[PDB]
RNA sequence: ACCCGAUGCAAACUGCGAAUACCGGAGAAUGUUAUCACGGGAGACACACGGCGGGUGCUAACGUCCGUC
RNA sequence: CCUCCUAAAGAGUAACGGAGGAGCACGAAGGUUGGCUAAUCCUGGUCGGACAUCAGGAGGUUAGUGCAAUGGCAUAAGCCA
RNA sequence: UGCCUGGCGGCCGUAGCGCGGUGGUCCCACCUGACCCCAUGCCGAACUCAGAAGUGAAACGCCGUAGCGCCGAUGGUAGUGUGGGGUCUCCCCAUGCGAGAGUAGGGAACUGCCAGGCA
């Protein structure tokens, strides 16, 4: 079988625009944040322009990816 | 509410010289009456338990609510979602009414009497009951009867120990184990 | 009650200690309290010998490095897996 | 329980409003009081608070939790609120039923002028 | 059986977890732009050996093949 | 065609390498609004044998999540209306 | 401004679990009846309508309790990038990066806004 894509496409502080894709992922390893969207694939994209950024937030420390506009 | 103000007056005054309780709430409760009727044997005809749950509906003055398999089993051969079990889901003003007409006139009438079984608690101040000839209540005529079914009255109760559970038993009767 | 004599250590990282080691000798620690710990060495020869007996870890310890003497207390020793040779001891100012 | 309930309850809408960065009011029911209040996206500022402990709502209401308190409460929110340019808030029940006081004031705060 | 203290191990276990490598942002120095795109012309299209991290085998094997130099 | 490693913490990466499944189905098993949240053990009892529905405590997702498996799901992506 | 109570955020266990004490000034909670706004796949169960009649019992605010969870060093080791060496199956050397595991120590939170009561 094909390797499908996985892992994170854009890091943080990487520039990106909207529609950019961050992480393809099977799951939810990570969290849409600010002016991110969920695919129904639980695929990250940027609703906006600006820079990537990952935190941790929740009660159960859960990853966050985030997008911060300059 | 009947047996409410007759509560209030003799159990709570009781119960504080016995327990010399601080506040008029700390006196144990009833917080429900559970007219579970477990027969277990449903699996031959859907009639039964229907004539069970009308039972239970003359009985009280609500529908009964009716409880599935909780899980599937192989060893007692029982399914997922199968209706087997019927119980009355009692709180309001009627408990008070049930619960003074048992106490009056349903317990005499207990063949082979030999005393309640006082050694059934769940272990914080749950009492439980698996008796059987639930004929005892003559609201219900034998021309509607086709087989004897059981009854575990199994009352939860406010009490935060046994021996709260025992006071409180002993209070509403009781004669003796 | 035992007089244990050291020189001050001014390397930090594992060479150090590999030399130690090679030179028949051992690092070591003394912490204990918010002073700040210090690093020290052992003497493979000595240090063996008055542990030889069962009070290592009983009765206080005496560093007497420098002409000051400070009471110290075995807590863990790291003893290597087959070789019968000293890897690295903490003490605690106590 | 009944207040984990509750906060499990109001969370997802809460987070959901919160994730459109828009300014909320929201409010708080007890049966001897309630209480109501516009916050910020932020969520440590506040714009605008009503309350029916204080005399000058409770001065005209015969019981501090009733229906006519409940919508004087709306009324008193939404004017406070149009006097400081709050521009159309959205609104959050906070895991409340939508059927009694909560709806009282919504109904009192939409008709006081407010257009949320 | 349940079952407390764990020992002996796990490529198809990880409540912990590196070093490297890849990714993006800022900066001096340095390199004959050493970087990218288009167009013309290709050649090659059975590689060998050695170092390092590996798979499997009979804890022999140039066994039986991979990623990097 | 899909899942585990293989596969050396980005992606990709071979071997008569070894492990399993599928050719679907659903007009609900989708959308919306609201409500809810398990496996197991113990305590109690007549059929109950040690493990039938039932009352409670611990447990806090080891359940469930249609497909074999992997990763996710409390906001539940699971259940009811 | 000092104490107490409720709501809304940051922080996501130093914020946790168990034990004791304390709380009705205000506020919060227990709960009365419900044909009235409400609805039960049955239930005033949830939610909603009429309190001070009593209380802080359960829940919850605060203080202690280091039993316990958790955070957490310094130091040593493992491990590894570049070069070299050997008995090159594996290990050692100069240099750089070097932590979980165990201890020292910390640990019963803090912070921003609004609202009510006692001062």
């Amino acid at each position: 079988s094909e390797a499908k894509r996985l892992g994170v496409k854009r890091f943080g502080g990487e520039s990106v625009l909207a529609g950019s894709i961050i992480v393809r992922q099977r799951g939810t390893k990570f969290h849409a944040g600010a002016n991110v969207g969920c695919g129904r694939d639980h695929t990250l994209f940027a609703k906006a322009d600006g820079k990537v950024k990952f935190e941790v937030k929740g009660p159960k420390n859960r990853k966050f990816i985030s997008i911060e506009a300059e | 509410a009947k047996l409410h103000d007759y509560y209030k007056d003799e159990v709570v005054k009781k119960l504080m010289t016995e327990f010399n309780y601080n506040s008029v709430m700390q006196v144990p409760r009833v917080e429900k009456i559970t007219l579970n009727m477990g027969v277990g044997e449903a699996i031959a005809d859907k009639k039964l338990l229907d004539n069970a749950a009308a039972d239970l509906a003359a009985i009280s003055g609500q529908k009964p609510l009716i409880t599935k398999a909780r899980k599937s089993v192989a060893g007692f051969k029982i399914r997922q979602g199968y209706p087997i079990g019927c119980k009355v889901t009692l709180r309001g003003e009627r408990m008070w009414e049930f619960f003074e007409r048992l106490i009056t006139i349903a317990v005499p009438r207990i063949r082979d009497f030999r005393g309640l079984s006082a050694k059934s608690f769940d272990g914080r101040g749950n009492y439980s009951m698996g008796v059987r000839e639930q004929i005892i209540f003559p609201e219900i005529d034998y021309d509607k009867v086709d087989r004897v079914r059981g009854l575990d009255i199994t009352i939860t109760t406010t009490a935060k120990s046994d021996e709260e559970g025992r006071a409180l038993l002993a209070a509403f009767d009781f004669p003796f184990r | 009650m035992f007089t244990i004599n050291a020189e001050v250590r001014k390397e930090q990282g594992k060479g150090a200690s590999r030399r130690l080691r090679a030179a028949n000798k051992f690092p070591a620690i003394i912490y204990g309290g918010k002073e700040a710990p210090l690093a020290i060495e052992l003497d493979h020869d000595k240090v063996m010998n008055m542990q030889a007996k069962a009070e290592f870890y009983s009765e206080v310890l005496t560093i007497v490095v420098d002409g000051k003497e400070i009471k110290v207390k075995a807590q863990d020793v790291q003893r290597h897996p087959y070789k019968p040779k000293l890897q690295h001891i903490d003490f605690v100012r106590a | 329980d009944k207040k984990s309930a509750r906060i499990r309850r109001a969370t997802r809408a809460r987070r959901k409003l919160q994730e459109l960065g828009a300014t909320r009011l929201v409010v708080h029911r007890t049966p001897r009081h309630i209480y109501a209040q516009v916050i910020a996206p932020n969520g440590s500022e506040v714009l605008v608070a009503a309350s029916t402990v204080e005399k000058a709502i409770a001065e005209q209401l015969k019981y501090t939790g009733n229906k006519d308190a409940a919508a004087a409460v709306g009324k008193a929110v939404a004017e406070r609120a149009l006097e400081k340019g709050i521009k159309d808030v959205s609104f959050d029940r906070s895991g409340f039923q939508y059927h009694g006081r909560v709806q009282a004031l919504a109904d009192a705060a939409r008709e006081a002028g407010l257009q949320f």
